[PDB]
């Protein structure tokens, strides 16, 4: 149905909080888990309402192929996102979580069913990673959360990991690719890039749920409690796009080129005018929720 | 027709989720028991099944007319859920020895299985404990 | 070595000499010393001013009133950071019940009175006091600057005690 | 006819309408035991809009064409076409150990049986009995119990792989993927009592309130349907069905619509024919 | 979220933010990340500090062409909240943390995640400092906690650090700019003014956690005999305070924020800077006078 | 058995009912929660130092602490001393490490108690 597809990440800058509603979850205001995993997720509607938002409230002048247009132009978005739609997108679900370490501090924690999907979701859009995904309890060459041998400790455990060698296997091309296709080209933010190389760590399905199900930030607020995903959590999504639903060309506006289709003018207007940052979830009067977005 | 097994159980954890608010409305600090219950699933959602209920004996006090009383019924409630409720996971340990003991020497599929319970019995316990007292 | 110190392992015994530190809490309390069988005053009045300035300025100046009514480790209230003598904190308001308790538990409990001065919803506080005369105070062998109404006359009276 | 399996890849919602229940959005469901399908005026609905979309050339017969081609779409499935009802096969429910478990009472085994036997297939072992696991399941703990969702089940393992557990997973793994999901499959398949399904199926539903709820089919869910056969490729005649039908095996693209909610990502889903 | 500003937290007594039983070494432990373990204060303790000190003081201010009293009932719940108000706040994350010394009285402590963190949150805010983080291990070019030709040692442990060669060394310029940022730019508590421009060490994260995790100052009390947790004096924090334009459909119910020369996010932003006390009192158990810190804005 | 914080569970709760039967036992729960904070602000040495050997003496408290956590260092998880103490004493070995590995045992060993409380109050 859909034509085009774009993968893009979101990254949290501080506790998000995408409210589930109401549940007789242990908390009192948990966040929204799938129903067969207990993995968190960020529904679709949050995310496309907290985009249209950051859309509408910019001010710019892009060039869609061969036309000026400024951003804020209320029927522009109107004929994009709908009527107060051409531009979609998917559930977002998550592809690196932080856990305390010893050594290290923290340390991004992923397993083979996070993987392959993300693999699978990757398949839509036309990109081809090129390399097989790791295989269960493995860490890339120069991994620093080692202590006294093999054994790693994440929390109150200790898995036994496998280091890599050669500088060829899986999981070191994944940091490496996660390295230099999850962070803009490099205009100061060198730690994070760096980091990233060094402190992946997989391990199974099993223990990779202990934690994210308790391992969740819970606070009390003046009484109830609440329940946040901790920053610096990795997430993932899709865009999706169809032609516009019109019928007469002069009603399309920009979308209507001489020689384009309105698919890839759309897609065009998306990437090429996005904002660097967006606020998503709730409780946003207190500076919860805000996260970076990039495109790749 | 016999009831499907999913029903069989939350029959059998309501019943005794009431038994318990009952007996514990009956003590003479009922208001101290109320609000102890609804604290446990937080601790265990926190740190974890076994720190909380050693802090939980922790505080249990001997006397029924000390505010600690509540601790020590909590103790013994919940220790009892665990002999019947996974049918037979850990109920060869409890015969002889306190529920703490057993609830350290356990590899982590049986810790994950007895933490499910225990959330699951609480949430009914502190549902009609939040109803019966004021 | 060992004996005398037991500490500095290696790593922390070099560079440093029983008398070279420059900070009385870790000298007291760091380093011990074991028997086998059993300070620049501009600093001192730097950190009382700057204590009375912002007590000041966060305080009404009409709702306080000092009242000047006072002057290694084995089996000494030193600040945790600065090491100084004067950190009482809550030992004023300690004192001040157990002068009151003694002399004046029901008929502790019957007068309003007794239910904020010694508030226990507070509304008098007491802060920490701290050092004014820079002494060596070597042991042998404004102490109250109570805000929030008659209050320090009740404080005396006990310190007298 | 053709068995081809329909796989989620996102959560499915096909609208039923309104109700005054719970859910104020609910899912078709079957008129009398309550489980899920999808509408046969929505599944043409949504391959059509898959044809009508597709532009590639394809070889049928002798000739050669584009399956855009408005008068070939128009003529061979609809404006009426030589060319059923969506079924429920195997569901997803959380389990301790494994993080999620595949389960199918007996009687959809049954009916999936009758419904294969009209293209021909012939299984060729006796369905599993109730309450049963393969013989390598990983969703054992103290041996003999299974932990789904916050209950116990009592389930024995086949001791050896002539059972009829490891026959249906085997052949379930080769035939339903064209690998860590083949992998799984031949491992993680549990046979519940067929009364102890109907539960999971009306209370295990995702609903997501966005105030009012709706309801989604869970990922990862595997359905079954039959397609059945009997101009550009008139030919010299139609030789029994092998026209329409190789028209619409070789047309059947990997990935389609279903349901709405689509502008949100909703609805994806992937086709594979027997 | 239009616009937005940073602004300092300076501690001078202890605070303490409990955060439920927790139940671990210190009776009642202070709020810490999760996944870092370093200590922090709830957004919703901060705002409820800020609105307390704004309600109860008194004085005129200026924004634009007009005067209000701050303390009026018709501006703040526009500002604050009873609507979801324009004036929101982030949670405060640590900076720097003063732990004993030998030589020098006491030295402050960072790590470079922290100082990542703080340079890329200030990115936001449209600021650029114009140099380069500091890399583990390293101090200003003039500093006075050596001992032994190279070594520092602070507490019990002992540390090797090497000093900077010129001005142009990121310590230093790191340490400059801290100077004029952290306090008053006029005459005050300039005691420490010279201090923080010569007395910071960075170390390795791995250190730094251990230290923060272990030189929290415990003062027993009786009441019952249990313990507590404080953060040491003249800790340094800091944090985000945001702004939007008001949430009123009418133009006559936006208040003295609309005016007919600029946006109401500048008429917000000015009345927050010029309308703040420059002395607070956070955390809790404050009747025993604990926890009065200072607040500048950037 | 496998993860660190219920590993330490195991051995404090054979430490604290080896504490009764004891002629002298209100005493041990006074020292055991003195402990944490002692070492807060070397310490084993003062245990060490005001120990007898006698089993009806206020002094033994020390003669079972002193060998109970030091027992537990040899089966450290994360291995910090463990061939250094097995020809020396503990006060003979922790006299003899670097800065690093001082903070590493520091943790260590306050980590013990704080579940030896714990126990200590349970059954005492």
């Amino acid at each position: 149905m859909f034509k085009k597809a774009r993968p893009f990440f979101i990254i949290c800058e501080t506790p998000l909080h995408c409210g589930s509603g109401n549940d007789i979850g242990n908390v009192d205001l948990p966040i929204q888990r799938e129903r067969h995993t207990d993995f968190p997720k960020i529904e679709a509607s949050s995310l496309k309402g907290g985009i249209r938002e950051a859309f509408e409230e910019a001010d710019k002048d892009i060039k869609v192929g061969s036309l000026t247009i400024n951003i804020s132009d209320k029927s522009t978005i109107s004929l994009a996102f709908g009527p107060e739609g051409a531009l979609g997108f998917t559930d977002a679900r998550i592809l690196l979580f932080p856990v305390k370490s010893m050594k290290g501090v923290f340390a991004w924690v992923t397993c083979p069913q996070v993987l392959e999907r993300f693999k699978s979701d990757l398949n839509l859009c036309g990109v081809n990673l090129g390399f097989e995904m790791p295989q269960a309890n493995t860490a890339p060459k120069d991994c620093s959360l080692f202590i006294n041998g093999n054994k790693i400790v994440l929390e109150e455990y200790t898995f036994e990991i496998a280091r890599d060698r050669d500088e060829s296997g899986n999981c070191t091309s994944l940091a490496n690719w996660l390295s230099e296709n999850l962070f803009l080209a490099n205009s100061g933010i060198q730690f994070w890039k760096e980091k990233i190389k060094k402190d992946i760590v997989v391990i199974s399905d099993d223990e990779f749920r202990d934690f994210v199900t308790l391992s969740t930030e819970v606070i009390t607020r003046t009484l109830f409690t609440e329940e946040y995903l901790p920053t610096d959590t990795v997430l993932y999504s899709l865009a999706l796009t169809t032609p516009v639903f019109k019928e007469k060309d002069e009603e399309k506006g920009i979308f209507k080129q001489d020689s384009a289709n309105e698919e890839d003018m759309v897609m065009e207007f998306f990437t090429t005018g996005l904002p660097e940052i967006i606020q998503l979830g709730g409780n946003a009067t207190i500076g919860k929720g805000i996260a970076r977005v990039k495109i790749l | 027709n016999n009831l499907t097994i999913q029903k069989s159980i939350e029959r059998q954890r309501a019943a005794f989720a009431y038994k318990c608010a009952e007996a514990g409305k009956s003590i003479t600090k009922s208001k101290e028991y109320k609000a102890y219950v609804k604290n446990i699933p937080m601790l265990i959602k926190t740190n974890g099944i076994g720190a909380t209920f050693a802090f939980v004996k922790a505080k249990s006090e001997a006397d029924v007319d000390k505010s600690g009383y509540a601790y020590k019924l909590i103790y013994e409630q919940t220790t009892e859920w665990l002999k019947q409720e996974p049918k037979g996971l850990i109920y060869e340990k409890l015969n002889n020895t306190d529920m703490v003991k057993a609830l350290v020497e356990l590899d982590s599929d049986k810790y994950r299985a007895v933490t499910n319970e225990v959330l699951a019995l609480f949430v009914w316990l502190k549902r009609f404990a939040e109803g019966l007292i004021e | 070595i060992s004996g005398i110190n037991y500490f500095l392992p290696k790593d922390t015994y070099a560079a440093v000499k029983p008398e070279q530190i420059d900070n009385f809490n870790l000298l007291l309390n760091k380093i011990p010393y074991f028997d086998g069988k059993k300070y620049n005053a501009s600093f001192i009045k730097r950190l009382s001013e700057r204590h009375k300035n912002s007590i000041s300025q966060l305080l009404g100046s009409g709702s306080i009133t000092s009242t000047t009514l006072s002057p290694s480790v084995y089996e000494i209230t030193l600040h945790h950071i600065y090491g100084i003598p004067y950190i009482p904190g809550q030992a004023v308001k300690g004192v001040v019940r157990s002068w009151i308790i003694t002399e004046v538990e029901k008929k502790a409990l019957k007068d309003a009175l007794f239910c904020h001065i010694f508030g226990s919803q507070g509304s008098v506080i007491f802060f920490d006091a701290l050092p004014i005369t820079l002494p060596q105070l070597e042991v042998d062998v404004e102490f109250t600057v109570g805000m929030k109404e008659i209050a320090i006359s009740w404080l005396k009276k006990a310190l007298t005690e």
